[PDB]
RNA sequence: AGCAAAAGCAGG
């Protein structure tokens, strides 16, 4: 059944980085796009980074361009975000989701289904 | 002379609004230069520019 | 008696940052200059950088200028030393020593005295 | 217009 089981988080200090892993399991992966979601405590979610199904259209939040890199890997249907340059607001937990369609732009970020775990710095 | 005045003009960016403290000067020119779109912990505030 | 005791040190990944803390006892800490040294496995050791008494002195290694910043606090007798940009070369044993006179300049590096501990990334 | 003051600048 589709879960997603995510780790590689913890504590960091300003300005380091950090390579946080997602594993889906459960249904079709190469097929749909995939999105990083994360949730600071007291402010409801923002969409942090929208990723296609090939791997070639990316796309980011307007305050994260430059310091952030998505990717994927169809092998092991997994997926990997590669965040440098930590600021302190940066400082949430992060989620990754499984979008409904197989697309990116096509609809407003929004997802339909469960999710793991993320660290704080 | 050393003592004598220079004049010119300086344009320095503000977000703060006028008009909440009118008294603060009467000298400035205040224009508008659109938005700034700041983050704070929550959505994002979208405060004007002004000049 | 004299003895230096670090931590602060573990794994990071490269293009990350670090701080290293010294605490000695057992003797006059404000009069002493205070050395980083660090040791690859295989090569003899290399000084990272020397302190002054004033903290006002203080001189790196000619491949570590700019990634790093050495400072100390006299009230816990303490010496820290911030690395930030870790270069994969950079990974080795680094050591807290106790200057021979409380000048840097006067002098090649060298030390007299014990050690603690030192990661590696 | 401004600066700043019990007098001057704002070119010669």
């Amino acid at each position: 059944q589709v879960q997603l089981q995510e780790s590689g988080g913890g504590m960091v200090q300003p300005g380091g980085s950090l390579r946080l892993s997602c594993l889906a399991s459960g249904f079709t992966f190469s097929n749909y796009a995939m999105t990083w979601v994360r949730q600071a405590p007291g402010k409801g979610p923002e969409w942090v980074s929208m990723v296609s199904n090939n791997g070639a259209d990316t796309t980011y939040t307007d305050s994260v361009k430059g310091r952030f890199t998505i990717s994927r890997d169809n092998a092991k249907n997994t997926l990997y975000l590669r965040m440098n340059n930590v600021k302190p607001e940066d400082s949430a937990v992060y989620y990754c989701a499984k979008r409904r369609y197989g697309g990116i732009w096509t609809g407003q970020p929004t997802d339909y289904d469960y999710l793991g775990q993320g660290t704080v710095t | 002379n050393d003592t004598d005045v220079v004049n010119f003009v300086s344009m320095e960016f503000s977000l703060t609004d006028p008009r909440l403290e009118p008294h603060k000067w009467e000298k400035y020119c205040v224009l508008e230069i659109g938005d700034m779109l700041l983050r704070s912990a929550i959505g994002q505030m979208s405060r004007p520019m002004f000049l």
